[PDB]
């Protein structure tokens, strides 16, 4: 009896550490992936108007290219 | 055998312990500082069994009193006789047990039980010879529920060869409203059945019925409840306290009453039935009224079932003639309700001191297999319950798991067909 009453108190402390742990797990994990597709968006936005930028250089080239 | 221990946990044991050392302080001329003031030395002769003896001859009750809040114990000390209390004897925590069973016996409760036990230690050294203990409890709550039974299960391993004794409070709907208490009950019940020598089943729903129906009290109180407890307490420990020759002891008490070792639930009675605000009883009137199913602690009706063993105790000045001769009457003129396979299963005390404001009183101690109703009901809203699972989540947070409480739903049910078993019994 002594030996289960122990066994009950343990098994309370692991589920709530087990809690606490699986929580602080599926937070860093969606920091994360959240981290890396804002990050990834600003960076393809980005590109689409240095894309812009390189275009224009080539309309102002093709214009000297007349003269 | 001489000195029992007592032990009062939780809500409900404190506040029916704290009644109980009152009643019976009263009775033997103990007065609120400790100090003897009474007329009769029968008030003495047996003082030791409950009360220590200190320097200038001042009797401290040999009573624990355990919870894991402050809030009852702060009111019974600041009670009328909180001051005959030793202060030492004051075990209590801060959490609360949330009338949670998984609390007052695996977690919170787990947390004070060593320093209950190292009091109770300290009050078996200061006894010449040690009887046994006695608590005090309900079972539908968090602390007397659940730490009350860790206790008894702590109490027997230290002291085996000794007598645990109980007066267990069974819940009911018509007093509480918390949903969890038959989970707690059967929980506590289960633990009852292995580890206690007698168990004197106080039922809520008798000590409702009694105060609406009988002693037409339109609201009832835990005060109200309480009284019928205290007289309850004070009658069935008569014989513990008083020169006499029937259970004079707990021991021989548990050899008269309990044939069948699980067998140990007692249906406590008691006339006349009373309201805390002239007309005495004659030795007959005490005697249908102590048998009657209206006069019972315990919501069973006796003429549903057999009687096992009784123990009758007759308080006051009256006629022992008249007395053998109305429970010889009682037995001859409803010889069915009583097993024959159990010859003379009837034993009478009478006692000269009869209650306060009381001429003469009889208290009724019934082994009766009608006791299986009490635990049909308790086991019919666990069962409602648990098919569902419902409300787990609050024992299995605390550690618990689904077999402890199919386990105790077995042993409670084991214990129901055992007392059919007798019931259904010939000779
Ligand atoms: C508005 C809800 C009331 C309070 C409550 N109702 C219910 O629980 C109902 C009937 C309503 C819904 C279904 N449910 C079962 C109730 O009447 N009870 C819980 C009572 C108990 C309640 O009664 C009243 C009328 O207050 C209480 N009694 C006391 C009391 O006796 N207090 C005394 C001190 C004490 C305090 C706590 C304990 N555990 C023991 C004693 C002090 C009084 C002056 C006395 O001596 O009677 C406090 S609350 C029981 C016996 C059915
Ligand atoms: N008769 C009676 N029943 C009580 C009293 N106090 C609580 N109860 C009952 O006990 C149960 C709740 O247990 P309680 O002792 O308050 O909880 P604990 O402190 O966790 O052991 C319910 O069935 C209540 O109706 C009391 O003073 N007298
Ligand atoms: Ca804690
Ligand atoms: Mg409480
Ligand atoms: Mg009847």
């Amino acid at each position: 009896k002594r030996e289960h009453e122990r066994e009950v108190i343990q098994k309370a402390i692991e589920e709530n550490n087990n809690f606490i742990k699986m929580a602080k797990e599926k937070l860093a994990q969606k920091m994360e992936s959240n981290k890396e597709n804002r990050e990834a968006h600003l960076a393809a936005m980005l590109e689409r108007l240095q894309e812009k930028d390189k275009h224009a250089e080539e309309v102002r080239k093709n214009k000297e290219l007349k003269e | 055998m001489r000195e029992i221990v007592h032990i009062q946990a939780g809500q409900c044991g404190n506040q029916i312990g704290a009644k109980f050392w009152e009643v019976i302080s009263d009775e033997h001329g103990i007065d609120p500082t400790g100090s003897y003031h009474g007329d009769s030395d029968l008030q003495l002769e047996r003082i030791n069994v409950y009360y220590n003896e200190a320097t200038g001859n001042k009797y401290v009750p040999r009573a624990i009193l355990v919870d894991l809040e402050p809030g009852t114990m702060d009111s019974v000390r600041s009670g009328p006789f909180g001051q005959i209390f030793r202060p030492d004897n004051f075990v209590f925590g801060q959490s609360g047990a949330g009338n949670n069973w998984a609390k007052g016996h695996y977690t919170e409760g787990a947390e004070l039980v060593d320093s209950v036990l190292d009091v109770v230690r300290k009050e078996s050294e200061s006894c010449d010879c040690l009887q046994g203990f006695q608590l005090t409890h309900s079972l539908g709550g968090g602390t007397g529920s659940g730490m009350g039974t860790l206790l008894i299960s702590k109490i027997r391993e230290e002291y085996p060869d000794r007598i645990m004794n109980t007066f267990s409070v069974m819940p009911s709907p018509k007093v509480s409203d918390t949903v969890v208490e038959p989970y707690n009950a059967t929980l506590s019940v289960h633990q009852l059945v292995e580890n206690t020598d007698e168990t004197y089943s106080i039922d809520n729903e008798a000590l409702y019925d009694i105060c609406f129906r009988t002693l037409k009290l339109t609201t009832p109180t835990y005060g109200d409840l309480n009284h019928l407890v205290s007289a309850t307490m004070s009658g069935v420990t008569t014989c513990l306290r008083f020169p006499g020759q029937l259970n004079a002891d707990l021991r021989k008490l548990a050899v008269n009453m309990v044939p069948f070792p699980r067998l140990h639930f007692f249906m406590p009675g008691f006339a006349p039935l009373t309201s805390r605000g002239y007309r005495a009883l004659t030795v007959p009137e005490l005697t249908q009224q102590m048998f009657d199913s209206k006069n019972m602690m315990a919501a069973c009706d006796p003429r549903h079932g057999r009687y096992l063993t009784v123990a009758a105790v007759f308080r006051g000045r009256m006629s022992m003639k008249e007395v053998d001769e109305q429970m010889l009457n009682v037995q001859n003129k409803n010889s069915s309700y009583f097993v024959e396979w159990i010859p003379n299963n009837v034993k009478t005390a009478v006692c000269d001191i009869p209650p306060r404001g009381l001429k003469m009183s009889a208290t009724f101690i019934g082994n009766s297999t009608a006791i299986q109703e009490l635990f049909k009901r308790i086991s019919e809203q666990f069962t409602a319950m648990f098919r569902r699972k419902a409300f787990l989540h609050w024992y299995t947070g605390e550690g618990m798991d689904e077999m402890e409480f199919t386990e105790a739903e077995s042993n409670m049910n084991d214990l129901v067909s055992e007392y059919q078993q007798y019931q259904d019994a010939t000779a």
